[PDB]
């Protein structure tokens, strides 16, 4: 129980560094599962055409350097620890409407002995929507969140969506505005930098309805 | 007419459909500009496109002249 766990956890990190890829051999391509969970519409500026949404954003990965044996402690397979602590792919909201970056708290992550890291990190996210001039009336716009690492491109990091759909199992719905279609779509972008490399992104989008 | 295009990783030259007889780049920042520099969008199209307050687009007409900035034309 917790004796073995406090003890898994001082070797894991006893020679543990947060500031290089998680791979064996630099060559490797960290795969990272990346999914959007939408939580709640929170704020809507009909003005600015801005609306700010309480999200998750979950992100998965294997990290070769913290595995163990749960026989080695207890049984135990799988333990909580800080994000703080370990390395993380740095995905971050690009084309956040007032501020450059979303607010975003760093919860704890879920590691299991194979180094299976699962981390679900809350955020407040503010995105720019577009109005669906199509139909009369107006009353459909298009509101959308692009995601990527910060730093790293994509001969460094892949990230892949967890679905074709953001997961809204546990969206609490509005009494005003319904989502009638969200998806994401991965992207390969370039950069003026860099000829060869590209920089990946997946950018999800809602399309909400104010209800009549 | 042949042009360079973004729509492949990595970037490649194609032979640009019937009517596009234009080859265009595009580009503008994005958060990243700073360290990146400006998103680079490469393509074939009949008519140039739209620029924006904050878009670069340059059209012309022979083969491969729209490479990635960083690469010569031709
Ligand atoms: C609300 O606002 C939203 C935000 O603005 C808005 O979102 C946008 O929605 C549209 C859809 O409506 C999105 O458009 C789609 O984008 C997809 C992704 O685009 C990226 O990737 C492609 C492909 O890149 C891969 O493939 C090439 C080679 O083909 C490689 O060179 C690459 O390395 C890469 O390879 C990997 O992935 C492959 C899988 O695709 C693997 O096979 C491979 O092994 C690798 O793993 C790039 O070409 C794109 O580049 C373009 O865009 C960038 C920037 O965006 C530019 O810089 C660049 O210059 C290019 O312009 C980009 O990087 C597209 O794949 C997708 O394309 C399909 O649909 C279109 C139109 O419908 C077709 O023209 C196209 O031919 C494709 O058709 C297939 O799929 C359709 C289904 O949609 C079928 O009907 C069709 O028959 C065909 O099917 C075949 O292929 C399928 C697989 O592709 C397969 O499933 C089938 O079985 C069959 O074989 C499309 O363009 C757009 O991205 C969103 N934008 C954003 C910002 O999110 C939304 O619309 C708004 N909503 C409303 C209601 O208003």
């Amino acid at each position: 129980k917790s004796e073995h766990e406090t003890r898994l956890e001082a070797k894991l990190f006893e020679d543990y560094s947060s500031v290089v890829r998680p791979v064996e051999d630099h060559r490797e391509i960290v795969q990272v599962t990346v999914g959007l969970q939408l939580i709640q519409l929170i704020n809507v500026d009909e003005v600015n055409q801005i609306v700010t949404t309480n999200v998750r954003l979950k992100q998965q990965w294997v990290d070769y350097n913290l595995k163990w044996n749960p026989d080695d402690y207890g049984g135990v397979k799988k333990i909580h620890i800080p994000s703080e602590k370990i390395w993380r792919p740095d995905v971050v909201l690009y084309n956040n409407a007032d501020g450059d970056f979303a607010i975003v708290k760093f919860t704890k992550v879920l590691l299991d002995y194979t180094g299976h890291i699962t981390w679900t990190p809350p955020a407040i996210f503010k995105s720019y929507c577009e109005i669906i001039v199509t139909h009369f009336p107006f009353d459909e716009q298009n509101c959308s969140m692009k995601l990527g690492t910060r730093t790293y491109d994509g001969s460094a990091v892949a990230i892949n969506p967890e679905s074709d759909q953001p997961d809204l199992s546990n969206f609490m719905e509005s009494g005003e505005w319904v989502i009638k279609e969200a998806r994401g779509w991965k992207h390969w972008v370039f950069y003026s930098c860099c000829p060869t490399t590209p920089y990946l992104d997946i950018t999800y989008h809602f399309v909400m309805q104010r209800l009549p | 007419i042949v042009c360079h295009t973004t729509a492949t990783s990595p970037i490649s030259a194609v032979t640009c459909p019937p009517g596009e007889n234009l080859c265009y780049r595009k580009m503008w920042c994005d958060v990243f500009c700073s360290s990146r520099g400006k998103v680079v969008e490469l393509g074939c199209a009949a008519t140039c496109p739209s620029k924006k307050p904050y878009e670069e687009v340059t059209c012309c007409s022979t083969d491969k002249c729209n490479p990635h900035p960083k690469q010569r034309p031709g």
